[PDB]
């Protein structure tokens, strides 16, 4: 039932601009605070950024700050992440994740080795 | 007994007693309910609180008869048998409220300034040992009146109760014991304990300035209300005792302190209305408990 | 009624034993130790024991004749969104973070955010232990790794007057230390509503005074709890 | 690699099982509920004479 | 990537079959049913001997003795009828998540964060409780170790693996590693041949004790599943999850057949149980009160509102005479109707 599918990616030269989409099915898109994760070659899962149910609260990792942005579309059940000023050190498999429980402000295991509420992910290369 | 003065002893004490009976029985009942709730949640404080209310309710349940007394210009119309019961419960309840008020201060100081040390002294079962050794000691150490005549009769139509202005030595040493041991020592204990609490609060890294000053104001009000209510009467009692032991104008002085004495013993009853507010209604948690009780009552 | 009387007698003995256990239970305080793989929580546990797939380890220590139970999670999977709910009545949570490693510091910040925002951890003060300060100082002195790349907001940061730099401490090291401390305190104060507080401490793996800090934090927490309980706060 | 093969197998095992109609598995928990409804102390309370928790 | 495509095709086939079966809804076959009505269960007896939050309990076969586990580290066996405490077993690890009573009443099992289920014998000739057996081998926290007989215990652990153990030899007789998240609780069917468990992935699985393979899987929930119980007949089970919605699943249907949820209800479900008919699905909630629903019409039947903290453990006697609730206020409460 629960399924998160990520769309977008492909090879890009340093400094390009892309947009990654995230479609979710099975749960209610609104009640769940969602994030973005990335696994990079030779590295572990890294917490990129988050967006809450309302969408009026955001947080980014400084490495992707000033460059990437997060938006939500509850009606489309779709999350969007813009990539700008892409650097070669931002090449990885990007995963779409949601916080375990709804109406909840804490998300503990979003960055675990195995997480039962994360999508397959898409390989963004630079 | 030298002739006495009753200009304002006819209205003011009766009015204050009626006011307390009107705003004291409700509020003390609410305080008693909240204290029982606190003990229901295994809190030692409630044990001290409950008893206090029980004392106040036993002081307010005797004031009607003293209003009757005063309205007839001291004329008791109920016999000595009632002046042996309702007089004891009316003079000893002030000194039992003093005692139970001091227990709360010691408990709060031990809890705040010694959070991890005295668990044994902070159970709901070491509070039914102190709450009983206080109720016994107050009702035994203030029992001398029960051995003497209460109903004295002067020549000006005035019958009496527990009071003979041509005072006697037993009354003298009882008044002195009441003034120093009864009232001042517990008050100083309360002041010291609240000072300890405030100095402990001042060191809290997790308490903001607003909360620290709110605690300061609450403690200062609690300490000062006792004084405002009781000192006006204890000072008069001490002055009477000194005048009688030295006997400068053994009669004259007594003529001009009838109304003052009877109006100062009525200000004391004001401690029965301040206690249920400062200890139950002021606090937001106990106020919410009282409001839950009112919500339940409204739908019964 | 002999069988019934024996049953009530046995119940009375069990009640007496449970009362003894009650007195013992209120005589000790429970603390939860948490940290990442990089954080030297194991070293702290070793240096605080001076007073098989077990899953959980227990450390019994004593400070000022006050007993303290520390529980460290062992052979348990990475997932922690469920068993953490067993630690909803602990006196405090000691969180250990590696300030030297700028990378993975955001992971520690996110873990602290999750702990603070957890519903069942809203009434438990968290003791913050910024560990491995010597390594952070050496890294700052070397200059090979720059905090600006990981934290672009560090460039504008200035050491606050509230800061108390140690004797013989370079301004850069203290600036970075207090920048990370303010990063933690921002999250601490964002959701704090008077029922939750943090205790930022600068600690090292080789430190004999961590127990004193933990005892002081527990004293303050219980003092606040008594203040609220005894109708004063 | 081999965790996908195992999941494929566990998805064939689960796709080769016999199944029955929903209204035939829905009107059976119904008959079980109806045939054991006069013996439930919490749905049809027992009087205060045979109740052990009086 | 071929295996992933094959798995997707198989999942699509599963969905198509389950849809092919679904013509009507439980609600329709049950619209012609008289509602249960308001349930006014009241607290008859209260147990206050426990110290800390209770986390697990299990009714005995005799419906007279109950076992309760409390995180103070105490397993108390109470006599419900007379309120007397039959036994009090101190535990080595204060953190206990599960406890079970043997069908014969001779053995009591407990387990928690220690990754061990400990079994104590109550029928010792000396009359004193002692550690009869300790079972280790799980790499996660034990969430539910239940009994099948005196010498065989099935347990669920936080390593995404369930186990069947022979208690005489003390080794893992059978292992189940089909889940992908923390298994939270399992329920044994009365037939004592199949058992259904739920994991922290919105997934419940049916397992066979004798064979040792997954039979059926159900993924109708959104959030993690915390409670599971078998409907009396053994052909259905109720599930509670953190998403604040309960569901009813049937083994033969192989798909969800009921959902119990409400807009006002925002908290999840910690423990669920059925009644002796199956018409009263009782369920704990984090809102500090239990709710009993009509399992056939999804109509709220009653609310047990007496509790100061989260209700953790729920139990129903074998004869359905009383309902026992244990919450985090260190009080167990026995509720019965009038
Ligand atoms: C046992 C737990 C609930 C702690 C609280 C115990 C309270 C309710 C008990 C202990 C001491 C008791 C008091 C002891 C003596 C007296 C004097 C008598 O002339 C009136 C009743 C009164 C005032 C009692 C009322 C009940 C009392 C206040
Ligand atoms: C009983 C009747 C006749 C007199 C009542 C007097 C009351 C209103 C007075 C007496 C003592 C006073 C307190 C004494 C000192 C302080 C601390 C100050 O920083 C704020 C006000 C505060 C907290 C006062 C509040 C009002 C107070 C409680
Ligand atoms: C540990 C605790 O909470 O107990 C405190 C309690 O002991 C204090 O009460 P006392 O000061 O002894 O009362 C004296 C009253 N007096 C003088 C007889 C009128
Ligand atoms: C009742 C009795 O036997 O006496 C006990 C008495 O010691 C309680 O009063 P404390 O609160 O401890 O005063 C200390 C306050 N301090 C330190 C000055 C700020």
């Amino acid at each position: 039932q629960v399924q998160l599918q990520e769309s977008g990616g492909g090879l890009v030269q340093p400094g390009g601009s892309l947009r990654l989409s995230c479609a979710a099915s099975g749960f209610t898109f609104s009640n769940y605070k969602m994030n973005w994760v990335r696994q990079a070659p030779g590295k572990g899962l890294e917490w990129v950024s988050d967006i809450s149910q309302s969408g009026a609260s955001i947080s980014y990792t400084g490495s992707v700050k000033g460059r990437f942005t997060i938006s939500r579309d509850n009606a489309k059940n779709t999350l969007y992440l813009q990539m700008n000023s892409l650097k070669p050190e931002d090449t990885a498999v990007y995963y779409c994740a949601r916080c375990p429980a709804p109406f909840t402000r804490d998300c503990f295991d979003v960055t675990s080795t195995t997480y039962a509420y994360r999508g397959q992910g898409t390989q963004v290369t630079v | 007994g030298c002739h006495v003065d009753s200009r304002v002893d006819h209205l003011f004490p009766p009015s204050l007693y009626i006011f307390v009976i009107g705003v004291g029985l409700p509020t003390n009942c609410l305080a008693l309910w909240a204290a029982y709730r606190q003990v229901q949640q295994r809190n030692e404080l409630g044990v001290y609180l409950m008893n206090l209310s029980i004392a106040d309710l036993l002081y307010i349940c005797t004031l009607p008869l003293w209003v009757d007394y005063f309205l007839h210009h001291d004329n008791w119309i109920h016999g000595p048998g009632s002046c042996k019961l309702f007089g004891f419960i009316f003079y000893t309840n002030i000194y039992i409220s003093i005692a139970f008020l001091c227990c709360i201060s010691v408990d709060r100081y031990l809890a705040v300034a010694h959070p991890l040390r005295f668990a044994r002294l902070r159970r709901v079962k070491t509070a039914v040992a102190v709450s009983s050794v206080v109720w016994a000691t107050e009702l035994g150490a203030n029992s001398a009146p029960l051995f003497h005549d209460e109903l004295f009769r002067d020549r000006y139509n005035h019958t009496f109760c527990f009071e003979k202005f041509p005072m006697e030595g037993w009354v003298a040493w009882m008044n002195l014991y009441r003034v120093f041991v009864g009232f001042l020592f517990p008050w100083a204990l309360m002041l010291l304990s609240y000072r300890g609490i405030l100095r402990a609060v001042r060191g809290s890294v997790s308490t903001e300035r607003q909360e620290k000053a709110k605690i300061k104001r609450l403690a200062l009000s609690l300490i000062a209300i006792v004084l405002v209510c009781f000192a006006p009467y204890h000072v008069l009692l001490l002055s009477r005792s000194a005048i009688y032991l030295g006997r400068p104008w053994d009669c004259g002085f007594e003529e001009r302190v009838f109304s003052a004495y009877h109006s100062s013993l009525a200000f004391t009853s004001l401690n029965c209305v301040a206690d249920p507010i400062l200890y139950c209604l002021v606090n937001e948690g106990a106020r919410s408990d009282v409001a839950k009780a009112l919500h339940n009552l409204l739908r019964f | 009624s002999a069988e019934d009387k024996a049953a009530v007698e046995r119940s009375k003995m069990i009640e007496k034993q449970l009362q003894k256990d009650k007195q013992v239970y209120r005589a000790t305080h429970r603390l939860l130790l948490l940290g990442a793989d990089n954080s030297g929580k194991s070293t702290i546990v070793k240096q605080m024991r001076i007073y098989k797939t077990s899953g959980i380890f227990e450390t019994k220590f004593q400070v000022d004749k006050v007993n303290f139970h520390m529980f460290d999670v062992g052979a348990q999977r990475d997932e922690r969104r469920k068993w953490i709910q067993c630690f909803n009545d602990v006196t405090a949570i000691i969180f250990v973070v590696d300030s030297s490693d700028y990378n993975r510091l955001q992971e520690a910040l996110n873990d602290f955010k999750s702990i603070w925002n957890n519903r069942w951890l809203r009434t438990i003060s968290v003791i913050l232990f910024l560990n491995k300060q010597d390594l952070l100082a050496e890294k700052v002195l070397a200059g090979k790794s720059k905090i600006e790349d990981y934290f672009p907001e560090f460039a504008r940061y200035t050491t606050p007057e509230d800061a108390t730099p140690e004797p013989g401490e370079d301004p850069r090291v203290t600036r970075a230390k207090y920048f990370i401390r303010d990063e933690f305190l921002r999250i601490s104060t964002a959701s704090g509503d008077g029922r939750h507080y943090c205790y930022p401490h600068f600690t090292c793996s080789v430190d004999t005074e961590n127990a004193r800090r933990i005892f002081n934090d527990c004293r303050d927490i219980i003092q606040r709890m008594h203040l609220r309980q005894y109708e004063l706060l | 690699i081999a965790q996908a093969r195992k999941l494929v197998e566990q998805l064939k095992m689960e796709a080769n099982i016999d199944r029955i109609k929903v209204s035939k598995a829905a009107a059976d928990l119904m008959a079980y509920c109806e045939a054991h409804a006069k013996e439930d102390p919490l749905l049809t309370p027992v009087p205060a004479s045979e109740n052990p928790f009086r | 990537d071929q295996l992933r495509q094959e798995a997707e095709q198989l999942k699509n086939q599963i969905r198509d079959a389950r849809k092919a079966c679904a013509d009507a809804t439980l609600s329709q076959i049950t619209n012609n049913i008289d509602p249960v009505g308001r349930i006014q269960m009241r607290t008859r007896r209260t147990l206050r001997g426990h110290l800390a939050k209770i986390y697990a309990m299990h009714w005995g076969t005799d419906s007279r003795l109950l076992v309760s586990a409390s995180q103070d580290g105490k397993l108390i066996i109470w006599d419900s009828y007379t309120t007397n405490k039959v036994h009090a077993i101190p535990l080595r690890s204060s953190w206990v998540m599960t406890c079970a009573y043997a069908p014969s009443g001779n053995y009591v099992a407990c387990g928690g964060l220690d990754n061990i289920c400990s079994i104590y014998n109550l029928k010792t000739r000396e009359g004193n409780v002692r550690v009869s057996r300790e079972l280790a081998g799980h790499t996660g926290y034990l969430s539910c170790c239940r009994f099948l007989d005196d010498n065989q215990i099935v347990t669920s652990s936080g390593d995404t693996t369930c186990a069947l153990w022979d208690i005489e030899t003390g080794q893992q007789t059978t292992t189940f590693t089909g889940h992908t998240g923390d298994v939270m609780s399992l329920s044994l069917a009365p037939d004592t041949r199949l058992f259904v468990s739920g994991a922290c992935d919105a997934s419940a699985k049916l397992w066979d004790v004798r064979e040792g393979m997954c039979r059926q899987t159900f993924t109708g929930h959104e959030s993690d599943i915390n409670a599971i119980c078998f409907f009396p007949n053994g052909n259905a089970f109720a599930t509670g999850s953190d998403d604040a919605t309960c569901r009813l699943f049937d083994l033969r249907a192989d798909q969800e057949l009921m959902t119990y949820s409400h807009d006002n209800i925002i908290c999840g479900i910690t423990s669920v149980s059925f009644s002796k008919s199956g018409r009263l699905l009782l369920a704990g909630y984090d809102d500090f009160n239990c709710n009993v629903w009509d399992a056939l019409k999804a109509d709220r039947a009653g609310v047990l509102a007496g509790h100061d903290n989260r209700v953790s453990c729920l139990g129903v006697t074998d004869d359905g005479m009383a309902v026992a609730t244990g919450s985090w206020d260190s009080f167990l409460k026995i509720w019965n109707g009038s």
